[PDB]
């Protein structure tokens, strides 16, 4: 009025830009991006492990392997498969057949505000069990790292190494809940929700940012192996953002018409 | 006014309708400083690669269709060398150096007539894979000439057309549905961007300085500024007038970060 | 700020609490058009 | 001995919005640089005042390609007195599906204040018309021709060198905060429709194509605040 | 009345990182003295800069004894032109299995900086040669012959009356930190090829012994840094 | 394969009480109207709306 | 360079003893040894008394 | 130092806290070459 | 005042206690006659 928006560049326009009356007071500052991350958010299920685990493979996998699915989580916001980084995000709609299905998640509201391209944070993992009257023990490993698997005997008692190491722990209380609060630990500098690249120089998946995360929680009861039920069990892990900045603008997941 | 002869190097552009510049989230964008994770001596900028190339881009018709598009990669462009844009001595300095560093001006080519109309969108959104579709080669520049446009179909809305990987057949075969990278058509417009058209400009420019994920990416994998024009509004013209209007561009890079030397690259 | 009721202290020092960054050694608008 | 206490009601419990931090299981470290990078966002109303394009229902003739839906107004020759756009606003309507203020006003519950819409030109520079566009509270009906729409608040446009006319629906209110989408559509939650009319022909020489084009954006005023956040709408991932 | 308190979700739980100390069982007690013994460590990259003996695979001539594994070159005599020693940058290879960088670095996870390599020469005092050294950041392939070699980063040596040559890997890097073992072998975990050509022939008077030796050391310099541990390896007690 | 709704998460605050305990939290305005009435005149929408 | 190792001592060399470049900044301070042990580790189980 | 965020107070006094020794009346390198 | 022993402090700041408004920049009866 009578500016051209061609340029790219345009400001706003009160109600005196053409007409008669005055601008209006400011309501509010529920806006501010490091206030409204800060929420209590679950991602997802985990099945618990009660012995001597292992983890899945590289890429390709034939049958016949042996590994223990769905008792890891990779917790980031951006979508994986099978407790590895993937770069899509799978809903198995159809699943009759033979075949694991694997382990899918996504942090499903963080994108419908999310208009970023960079983002920076850190988080709290809380822990909640569904099944009652149990107790539990949750472990974690930092991200470009990965999990030892072994066990040594104790009084004719198989035991895992997972009870012990440099790492912390947490051991709950009956039927408690554990959580507490974790920085940064990565190689990269800022987590992207965006990528080109690839992992490594040549003959690589294009688009996945393998060490730019943040870690993953696992979960096994204090017992030692030999003495391990029939019936298996689950639990939730959850997520707060803190102290998140946010930077170069972008657009938003595209709604239903349909 | 409206006339602003750009000088630089060698080489001097000037586009006498045009509008103005349009930098990004800093006023002046070709302030930096060498990166901090690096210990060696940086090579630096030098004069005789200070310069606007220019490369040809597919011409346009009345068959296209609302929001297709074109994108061209960023630095990704000046190894596979489209359209008659190559680096040339850029090429072979950079292929020599393992960290590479630097932020773009463009100013991208058109001229309708006074009897015209229709609206491109030159803007260059960041961080994006706009060139491949999911079988895991990055197309080349064969490919370029049977399409002229990617007609914008509804996968790249819902983010259907990113490359996934081998799930391995251990597992069940998925039903995927999104993916983090996508284009949203009535949302582009919050990128750096203004809208080209016949009825004020002919040429017209956007400016851009550094983003990214860390200090100094790599050489020859990552791709920061992918620039896309994509219509808006379709041209119509009758018998007589100027049947299919060319496009090209012009790429200029500021502030150069070299680091690393090694052998000419060869690909594995 | 964000959202916190501690006015009065909190328990451990800041280095612990949350990472702190190395040594390299009225809001804003977006990007002008000059 | 220990301080005597008195543990309350509320034990052992967890509340999402409980602000409060967490001791951290593994601190005192440190992280890479940030400052090299630019652009920060501090409120995402820097990011809220930024051109959007709107999208509408095709005219009756549906092409049979993808979603043909169109963020453009193709303006007939022929004389008729009824408006070319006229839309409501309530910001979940399907005209607002993917502006910027619908969207991130899509998650919130409650905000305050105007909602500027411009609309850019694009025609031959030897075609020329006169369009006024026109906005009304709610009344009983809708007002549909050109007295209902000109009693109310309005302004012409011209064509000339410039292509755009910066345009803001005034907030008139009963209360100062307003919703964001209607569960029952109620006189809280919409404020009216809008709508444009051509007001004298288009006027352009021999051989120079008819019907031109004018584009729709969206963008926040000033004034506009936002509060008090919801939980989300995951249909866009199914 | 006693003062009001809310225990919050963290119940009864121990956390291993806990950044807190608890109460003693019995305390007020008295110690043997300290300060007669020297030597402590603060730090133990002190410790950490200490030279170290590479090891190698034994080329082919597998003598049957425990291990054949050795830490020194012998250099033949006949001309080739592919390189003396070439072996990566990953701090979990099987050529740094019992550096102390590696020994150290094998419980942590990620670290930041540079690391020296030098190397003794061991021969006859009548003998000499001409002995370049060459690092590469990762390219296609793997540079193999001199001219590869000699465009990247080296440095020619000569032998004297001394008898070694200070060399130090640059560090140049994507990202500040970086990691200490490749899950999967990235960019980020791995920093191409390092090598050592002989660029004239050794040369020697009659009666004195055919083919010298070298041997390697590794150790961190100067801004070595480590961070953030993790669980170890008790594969060495099997 | 276990079905789980939506309602464990989301943006707006939930709590998760302990075995047998109580969960209480003070809750501020949040109306789009100025103050509460105990009577009212009025309508929901401008006409055909059941009054008061 | 050109010093010999076989005094037994030899101290570290930056980037700048041979090459042209500039020494990195310090990263962090997990190193320290009164730091680095305190961490909460089992050595071991126990069959538990019951009896003289 | 160690980890602590203990930059308030301490419950017990120090000799209940851990042993201090008797009376018997920037860092440093390991060993020089003279 | 309601009922309250908090002589001593509260533990949020009052902002995030309850409500504040906008900015729009011995007792008394009820209704004279005049």
């Amino acid at each position: 009025s009578t500016d051209n928006a061609e340029t790219g560049v345009i400001e706003a326009g009160n109600t005196d830009t053409d007409f008669s009356g005055e601008l209006a007071a400011p309501g509010s500052n529920h806006t501010n991006v490091k206030f409204l991350f800060d929420r209590s958010r679950l991602l997802n299920v985990i099945k618990v492990l009660e012995k001597d685990a292992v983890f899945p493979r590289p890429f390709p996998t034939q049958e016949g392997a042996q590994q223990d699915d769905g008792y890891f989580c990779l917790l980031t916001p951006r979508p994986t498969v099978a407790s590895r980084p993937a770069t899509r995000f799978g809903l198995y709609a159809n699943p009759s057949g033979s075949g694991v299905l694997a382990n899918t998640s996504l942090d499903f509201n963080f994108y419908s505000l999310a208009c970023f391209t960079y983002f920076r944070s850190d988080l709290e993992v809380t822990v909640v069990s569904l099944e009652p009257d149990l107790e539990f023990a949750v472990g974690w490993f930092p991200s470009g790292s990965e999990y030892q698997a072994s066990s040594f005997v104790y009084d004719q008692l198989h035991v895992p190494f997972h009870f012990t190491g440099r790492t912390p722990r947490a051991f709950a209380s009956k039927g408690g809940k554990v959580s507490f609060v974790l920085p940064w630990n990565s190689v990269s500098s800022v987590l992207p929700v965006r990528w080109g690249g690839a992992s490594k120089l040549s003959s690589a998946t294009r688009g996945l940012p393998a060490h730019a995360d943040w870690g993953t929680i696992y979960a096994f009861v204090p017992r030692p192996n030999e003495k391990k039920s029939t019936a298996v069990k689950h639990v939730a892990v959850y997520i707060r953002y803190k102290n998140a900045r946010a930077w170069c603008p972008s657009m938003l997941p595209f709604r239903s018409y349909k | 006014d409206r006339v602003t002869t750009q000088t630089a190097g060698n080489t001097a552009i000037n586009t006498q309708s045009s509008l103005g510049v349009l930098c990004a989230y800093v006023e002046d964008p070709t302030k930096s400083d060498p990166p901090s994770s690096s210990t060696d001596q940086p090579t630096t900028t030098f004069t005789a690669i200070d310069r606007w190339y220019t490369g040809r881009l597919n011409s346009w018709t009345k068959a296209v269709k609302t929001f297709s598009f074109q994108a061209v990669p960023l630095p990704g462009a000046f190894l596979s060398r489209q359209g008659g844009l190559n680096g040339g001595a850029f090429t072979a300095t950079l292929h020599r150096h393992f960290l590479m560093k630097c932020g773009w001006q463009v100013q991208v080519q058109c001229n309708l007539t006074q009897f015209h109309q229709g609206a491109l969108l030159v803007a260059m959104v960041p961080e994006t894979t706009l060139d491949v579709k999911p079988d895991g080669k990055a197309k080349s520049l064969q490919e370029l000439n049977e399409e002229q446009w990617v007609e914008m179909s509804d996968d790249y809305r819902t983010g259907k057309n990113m490359p996934f990987q081998s799930l391995g057949t251990y597992y069940r075969p998925p039903n995927w549905t999104w993916g983090p990278n996508f284009i949203n058509p009535y949302q582009v417009t919050v990128f750096p961007h203004q809208i080209l058209n016949a009825r004020t400009s002919t040429s017209v420019d956007i400016n851009v300085p550094y983003i990214g994920e860390t200090p100094t990416q790599s050489s020859e994998t990552q791709n920061s500024w992918t620039l896309l024009v994509m219509v808006l509004v379709p041209l119509d013209y009758k018998e007589g007038a100027t049947t299919d209007p060319e496009i090209t561009f012009s790429v200029r890079p500021t502030s150069p970060y070299f680091n690393g030397l090694r052998n000419r690259y060869t690909a594995g | 700020r964000g959202n916190n009721g501690n006015m009065t202290f909190n328990y451990y020092a800041n280095t612990y609490q949350n990472s702190v960054d190395f040594s390299t050694s009225i809001l804003n608008p977006l990007g002008y058009l000059k | 001995g220990p301080i005597p206490t008195a543990p309350r009601e509320n034990s052992l419990m967890f509340l999402s919005t409980l602000p409060d931090d967490t001791v951290p299981a593994y601190g005192n470290v440190r992280t890479p640089p940030v400052n090299y990078l630019p652009g920060e966002i501090t409120d995402l109303l820097q990011l809220a005042r930024i051109p959007t394009l709107m999208a509408f229902e095709r005219v009756p003739e549906p092409v049979p390609a993808s979603d043909t839906y169109v963020p453009y107004v193709a303006v007939p020759t022929q004389f008729d007195d009824r408006p070319l756009i006229s839309f409501p606003i309530t910001l979940s309507d399907p005209v607002y599906q993917n502006t910027l203020v619908g969207a991130i006003s899509s998650n919130f519950a409650n905000y305050r204040g105007c909602i500027q819409i411009t609309l850019t030109f694009c025609g031959p520079m030897m075609a020329r018309g006169k369009f006024l566009l026109s906005y009304s509270p709610p009344n009983g009906t809708q007002p549909q021709t050109l007295s209902e729409a000109m009693q109310c608040t309005y302004s012409i446009w011209d064509i000339g060198l410039n292509s755009s006319w910066t345009f803001v629906v005034p907030y008139i209110s009963p209360s100062d905060y307003r919703e964001t989408r209607a569960i029952t559509n109620s006189v809280y939650s919409a404020d009216g429709w809008f709508s444009l009319h051509k007001l004298t022909k288009i006027t352009l020489p021999p051989d120079c194509p008819q019907s031109p084009c004018i584009l729709f954006f969206a963008s926040a005023g000033e004034d506009y605040t936002l509060r008090l956040p919801v939980d989300c709408n995951p249909s866009y991932v199914f």
